[PDB]
RNA sequence: GCUCGCUUCG
């Protein structure tokens, strides 16, 4: 679940070779780096 | 659904489902191409 | 445009607009608009012989 | 591979006097001359079709087909 | 009154080129080795047997490879091409079987058909299936007619073996030392031991030196236990000079100090300085003097053969090497190493050899233990070695071996490395290039700069130009255009002619007759054949006889008249160049002959045959006097230059008139044309390779030398014509750049296309489970799939035809976890790229593990912009500084506008004359619709072209009246307008641009990674800190090195001095004195390091106050 | 054989003799096209054995 | 992902 937001759209989108698992809804970067 | 290919040099049709030995009718060639799609594809002049 | 084998086959549409050749080559009109000055020989002496 | 429609200088269309040049070349006519006949005054367009390869056939050959 | 002079004489290359020439080297070197070579070697260990249980045996009888086949099928072979071992990512290889006959139960058994291995079949070869076929035939079987061939497929990468180039073995070498003394170095090589051993001065005695030895020993008492126990004899043997005597005197002074008089005495102190090779298995039994005799007799000098313990032969051969010692003692007659007369080559014939050797002996010796084994305790049921002959070893030897590209052979300590190489597929002129390279025995990790000089002795032998330009400058050369390498010969009917010659048997006479000054000494391949009187008859009648045909055409025979030896050399790996023979000034070959070549009466073996050409050597023609021309015969000629074009390499062909360049630009230029962009075959579209660059529209130059026709570079271009004006436009030029026109590019010109592979593999693990793709994930909200998996097919693999973005899938592939429900995990084959790539073909393809293999063929459409780099076939690279439109380029009184406009300053600093003269000629060739040569060291001339020019009405010299297209007004210098052949590289912006945001970091050390492919950043070196040092910015290079690379937050214990851990110090127990501190994460990986080396670092920290 | 963006460069140089002067610029955008603004030219072209 | 080798680039 997001952290701010409590939605559970976390998806897993990479940006510019960024592993990062965020919340699709307010943007909020649950996880990042590999 | 009838997933479609196209053999290396007989170039013929062939409908094989998933987890088949990769081979062709009326010979024994083992390149098994894929057909083009049918979907809309825009391209730029440019 | 392009040389074919039996099986082969070319399906395509071509949507065509306006444009000018500033933007791309390929809306130039004229293969070649060019223009030169008109030359004028003139002879400081009469010459003559071989 | 194949003829390019537009002369990279001038942008003379000269795709379509291809295969009409193969044919003064199936016929008796050298280079300088049925260049000439064919219209290409500037050496851009000699250059442009003495200069090609037609490598557009040996491809077929490998095609499927 | 000139001499008459042969025009068509360069009709001698093109025919030499039928039989041999560019790549029927490796291809006769494979043939041979698999049709005569391995029988040899299978032959040398036909029989090997078990010591326990006699009179059991395994005998083989006759080996045979076979054509190329493949193991697919279930037991069942079947022929496949090398096209389709390239796209299955196999190895292309035949069976090697043998036939064999052995003992089972004490009944011979016998067995006609049984495989032992798999060889890699190399293309083009006797077995391989693409020999003998028509162009018809290799468009059936997806092959170009125009490749080279001559390389290995193995897993569906091309190797090719590099020749290798080392220095000739059983040769005496002197040299001078580290301290500045004279001594001499032989390396006697035979089929078993390669022993060095060497001699010196140090003392002004000679010392003779061997591994063997503990000490060295004076040479006085090695003549002494070698038979000759006089002193008379031993100063006679070493020469009769004065000088020679007197530097000879310390040794004789030396040994006469000692009590060493007899052979026996001699042995027995050689024995004294013998070790033993680390307690040498079985006993003794006072071997020391006959260790020393068997040390003398086969350890050293291994090349001199003794009969029977009769070192006479070898008493001579060290004698001569003494005499030569002395008198390069005196005058610096000092030999060099990179004379290449003295060198040898090694193809892929030979490594191969001694790779199937060395694994043919493993296996023997396998099979000898496992009999060992097994025969005597297993049971009344007698055992077979049908039942443990094991295929995979030699087989999995020669993949690996030929893959990896490191070779270790403990039956003879070599340890190479970088053998093969994988063939450059970046165009036809790489390719063929590689193809013929060799690489040197230093194997450059240093700066030797004694190898990397261009001698003399590779004229007509090795490309003088073509070489890599960076650190590998010098010791990785091309071979000529016209060259060849000799093979060995059988040795007997030499020594017969020698013999039968009048050369006298050493044994027969005494050294004395060594000094005298008519004696001259004849060699062969390092041994000593003897001693003979006016050698000038003996060479005239061996180089007459080698002309007839009863010798071998490629025996050299050599004369130094400075240390009076003819060499006579058949060893295999020598260079050898085709010449005209002249005899009283006047040429064998005619018009006549030329005439009866081109009308096809005769070929270069009828030259060969009728004493016309005949093929010298470096050391051969070190002695014969060549002409280049008819018109440099002199009376003093023996040999007439077939061509001199022929001394320039393959790359260094494609040069126009490079007798006009400057020989940096002619190597850059070489260097470029190995990346050049082009077409690479006829099958270039069927053929899926991991990097491919294409042309759009490639055009052959106008301005071709001799060597594309030869090469068939033409009907693969790498370049395009365009009309270059040689002007300063915009100041966008200005050093080396170059200004592109927009329409020319809009029109096609340079367009490229970029193919690139995507691989995935679906494997059967050891559990009876698969890895298996998905379909596509279909959106329920919509009912279409997503974004990501939005180019999918219905079975998950993404299908031809489509559109590529950033980050998304192209095989939807999730493979299980386990190796009860199999629990499948998404690993799926996303696209890395910053553009947009089409899909051209998926080809999907099944191994014999059940594995599928598909592979994506991802293609980009790419013109030219800012930053594509360009050359001009003469080393000027550029870069394109400015595109500016059709209106903006000047245009002359026709209304031809330029493509390319290149700087006028680089001319003179390179003085690159070559270039104006193909543009010139080239302009003349468009104008009058002709193909102008620009071979090298002639060509068309200028006063030709020039009057080409003035016919049409053009200027003579190129420059036009040009009026400007900015200003509207004619310019007041005429500008030089003409054709010239540009042609495109692969280096590009788009794949060179690169910018790194935070990304990831290593697990060892938290910095960014290197590579692009990984995404890594730049690197601040240590000239970097440097700089910012010498600047003084402090706060950046601490912002640089310390806050944006790997900052870190440490706990450090105030107490004792070590880290703690999330405030807290586990040495004292204590969380009172710990305190947070910034650091580099290299210096806390240091510091945990130093405490690991027991090297323990107190911090003792304190205010910042 | 030939590529689909090779094809698309090649169609697009080829010249059309339709008057610019009744046609208008197409605004930013609208890939639909309407009917003042484009033309459009169907090529299907299937090959075969005589 | 670690290592090594080749290769290019200036
Ligand atoms: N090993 C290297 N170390 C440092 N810089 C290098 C190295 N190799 C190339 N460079 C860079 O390339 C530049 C070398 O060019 P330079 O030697 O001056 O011209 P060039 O290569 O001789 O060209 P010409 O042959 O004169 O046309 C200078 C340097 O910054
Ligand atoms: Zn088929
Ligand atoms: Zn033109
Ligand atoms: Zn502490």
């Amino acid at each position: 679940r997001c952290p701010d937001c409590g939605s559970t759209e976390l998806v897993e989108d990479s940006h510019y070779s960024q592993s990062q698992l965020v919340c699709s809804d307010c943007g909020c970067v649950v996880t990042e780096g590999v | 659904q009838p997933m479609i290919y196209i053999c290396g040099e007989c170039h013929t049709e062939n409908e094989i489902k998933s987890r088949d030995p990769i081979r062709c009718r009326e010979c024994g060639y083992r390149i098994m191409y894929k057909k083009r799609t049918k979907r809309l594809v825009v391209f730029d002049a440019r | 445009i392009a040389q074919l084998r039996p099986g082969q086959e070319i399906d395509l549409l071509m949507h065509c607009v306006k444009g000018i050749g500033k933007d791309h080559a390929k809306f130039s009109p004229v293969a070649t608009a060019s223009y030169r000055l008109l030359p004028d020989i003139t002879l400081l002496e009469p010459v003559e012989g071989e | 591979m194949i003829i390019p429609v537009r002369c990279f200088t001038c942008g003379k269309i000269v795709g379509n006097k291809w295969e009409a040049y193969l044919g003064l070349l199936q016929a008796e006519y050298t280079e300088g001359d049925a260049l000439d006949a064919l219209g290409l005054k500037r050496y851009c367009c000699r250059r442009m079709l003495l200069a090609h390869v037609d490598l557009i056939e040996k491809l077929l050959n490998y095609a499927p087909l | 009154a000139p001499i008459p002079t042969v025009e068509e004489k360069w009709r001698l290359l093109p025919a030499f080129l039928k039989v041999k020439g560019l790549v029927k080297q490796h291809i006769d070197s494979f043939n041979y080795f698999i049709n005569v070579e391995i029988k040899k070697i299978m032959k040398a260990n036909e029989k090997v047997t078990s010591d326990a249980d006699p009179m059991w045996y395994l005998k083989y009888l006759n080996i045979y490879v076979g054509l190329p086949d493949v193991e697919e099928s279930f037991n069942v072979t079947r022929p496949v091409s090398p096209h389709e071992c390239r796209l299955r990512d196999m190895t292309y290889s035949a069976p090697i079987t043998v036939d064999i006959e052995y003992t089972r139960g004490s009944q011979r058994i016998i067995r006609n058909a049984l495989p032992i291995g798999r060889m890699p079949i190399m293309l083009r070869s006797s077995n391989c299936v693409l020999t003998g076929k028509t162009p018809a035939e290799f468009a059936k079987l997806n092959e170009c007619p125009l490749d080279p061939g001559g390389y290995f497929i193995v897993k569906g990468v091309e190797k090719v073996i590099l020749i290798q180039e080392q220095l000739s073995k059983n040769r005496i070498i002197v040299e001078a030392d580290r301290k500045g003394a004279v001594g001499a170095s032989v390396t006697s090589s035979t089929h078993e031991k390669k022993s060095r051993t060497n001699m010196a001065v140090k003392q002004g005695r000679f010392y003779l030196r061997h591994n063997t030895l503990s000490e060295d020993i004076p040479i006085v008492i090695i003549f002494k236990a070698m038979g000759v126990e006089s002193d008379q004899e031993i100063v006679q043997m070493i020469g009769t000079e004065e000088h020679v005597m007197a530097a000879f005197g310390p040794s004789l002074e030396e040994c006469q100090k000692a009590q060493i008089f007899t052979q026996m005495q001699a042995l027995k102190y050689i024995g004294n300085k013998v070790r033993r090779q680390r307690m040498w298995g079985g006993g003794p039994k006072k071997t020391k003097i006959e260790e020393a005799r068997e040390l003398l007799a086969s350890t050293i000098l291994t090349h001199v053969p003794v009969k029977e313990f009769n070192f006479r032969a070898k008493c001579i051969y060290t004698a001569v090497m003494v005499r030569r010692v002395i008198l390069a003692q005196g005058d610096n007659k000092v030999d060099d190493r990179d004379y290449y007369g003295n060198k040898r080559l090694e193809l892929a014939g030979q490594l191969l050899s001694l790779l199937f050797e060395d694994l043919f002996k493993k296996f023997n010796s396998e099979m000898k233990k496992i009999a060992d084994q097994v025969i005597p305790k297993q049971r009344a049921a007698q055992f077979d070695v049908v039942k443990h002959m094991r295929q995979d070893q030699i087989t999995n030897g020669m993949v690996n071996a030929i893959s990896t590209g490191n070779w270790s052979l403990k039956r003879f300590k070599m340890d190479r490395q970088g053998v093969t190489q994988v063939l450059s597929r970046l165009s036809y002129i790489s390719a063929l290039g590689m193809m013929t390279r060799i690489s040197s025995q230093f194997e450059k990790t240093r700066k030797v700069s004694g190898p990397r000089s261009l001698q003399p002795s590779q004229w007509g032998m090795l490309c003088p130009s073509d070489t890599p330009e960076g650190e590998a400058c010098g010791l990785v050369k091309n071979l000529a255009l016209m060259t060849h390498i000799t093979t060995d010969m059988e040795d007997g009917p030499i020594v017969k002619l020698a013999s039968n010659l009048g050369v006298e048997d050493v044994n027969l006479l005494c050294g004395e007759e060594l000094s005298y000054p008519n004696v001259f000494l004849v060699f062969l391949n390092g041994n000593i054949l003897g001693v003979i009187r006016d050698h000038k008859k003996l060479v005239n009648t061996f180089r007459l006889m080698r002309r007839a045909g009863y010798i071998n055409e490629f025996v050299s025979i050599s004369t130094n008249l400075t240390d009076r030896c003819v060499y006579i050399s058949s060893d295999g790996g020598r260079l050898c160049r085709p010449y005209i023979i002249v005899k009283k000034q006047k040429p064998a070959v005619t018009n006549k002959h030329m005439e009866e070549l081109a009308q096809g009466y005769r070929n270069f073996e009828d030259f060969l045959h009728e004493s016309l050409v005949e093929y010298l050597d470096v050391n051969e023609e070190n002695d014969c006097n060549i002409a280049l021309y008819e018109h440099t015969i002199n009376k003093d000629t023996t040999h007439l230059e077939i061509e001199p074009f022929t001394l320039l390499g393959v790359c260094a062909g494609l040069i126009p008139y490079p007798h006009h360049n400057q020989s940096p630009r002619n190597t850059y230029q070489c260097a470029m044309g190995k990346q050049a962009m082009g077409t690479i075959g006829y099958n270039q579209r069927n053929r899926i390779d991991t990097l491919m660059y294409l042309l759009a529209y490639p055009q052959k130059p106008m301005v071709k030398t001799k060597t594309i026709e030869l090469i068939e570079f033409e009907k693969l271009p790498a370049g395009q014509n365009a009309t270059v004006a040689v002007m300063s436009y915009s100041g966008y030029d200005i050093e080396d750049a170059l200004v592109l026109n927009k329409a020319s590019l809009d029109r096609g010109f340079g367009r490229c296309l970029v193919y690139k592979n995507a691989k995935c593999t679906l494997k059967r693990y050891t559990n009876q489970t698969f890895d298996k793709v998905m379909g596509p994930m279909l959106d329920a909200a919509t009912r279409k799939p997503i974004w990501r998996h939005e180019i999918l097919d219905a079975d998950g693999i993404c299908s031809p035809g489509e559109k590529v973005e950033n980050k998304q899938v192209l095989v939807n592939k999730s493979m299980p976890t386990v190796t009860q429900q199999p629990q499948y995990k998404d690993v799926p084959i996303t696209y890395k790229g910053a553009t947009d790539s089409y899909i051209e073909k998926v080809m999907i393809s099944s191994n014999a593990e059940d594995a599928f293999l598909i592979k994506m063929l991802l293609r980009q459409t790419r013109r030219p912009e800012i930053g594509d780099k360009f050359s001009s076939r003469h080393g000027q690279k550029g870069v394109c500084g400015l595109i500016v439109p059709q209106e903006d380029m000047p245009f002359c009184d026709s209304g031809i506008c330029p493509d390319i406009i290149m700087n006028p300053h680089g001319f003179p600093s390179r003085m690159t004359v070559g270039k104006l003269i193909e543009l010139l000629a080239g302009k003349a060739g468009v104008l009058d619709g002709r193909f102008h040569y620009g071979t090298a060291f002639g060509g068309s001339k200028v006063k030709d072209v020039c009057e080409d020019l003035v016919r049409h009405g053009y200027n003579y010299l190129g420059k036009d009246y040009v009026t400007s297209g900015i200003t509207g007004e004619p310019l007041e210098a005429y500008i030089y307008f003409g054709p010239v052949y540009y042609q495109k590289l692969k280096h590009m912006v788009l794949d060179k641009m690169h910018a790194r945001a935070r990304g990831p970091r290593a697990v060892l050390t938290r910095q960014p990674t290197e590579g692009r492919s990984r995404d890594g950043g730049l690197r601040l070196g240590e000239m970097e800190r440097d700089c910012l040092i010498g600047y003084g910015a402090s706060m950046l290079l601490l912002e640089r090195l310390m806050i944006s690379s790997d900052a870190f937050e440490v706990d450090v214990c105030g107490q004792c001095g070590l880290l703690g851990y999330s405030g807290w110090c586990h040495y004292c127990k204590s969380s009172c004195h710990v305190s947070s501190l910034r650091i580099p994460y290299a210096c806390k990986l240091l510091f945990q390091e130093l405490q690991s080396m027991n090297i323990i670092p107190r911090l003792k920290l304190s205010k910042y106050n | 054989i030939v590529q689909d963006e090779i094809l698309a460069h090649r169609l697009g140089l080829i010249p059309i003799h339709a008057d610019p002067r009744l046609f208008e610029y197409r605004n930013q955008g609208d890939e639909e096209g309407t009917e003042i603004d484009t033309l459009q030219f169907r090529l299907q072209v299937r090959c075969t054995r005589n």
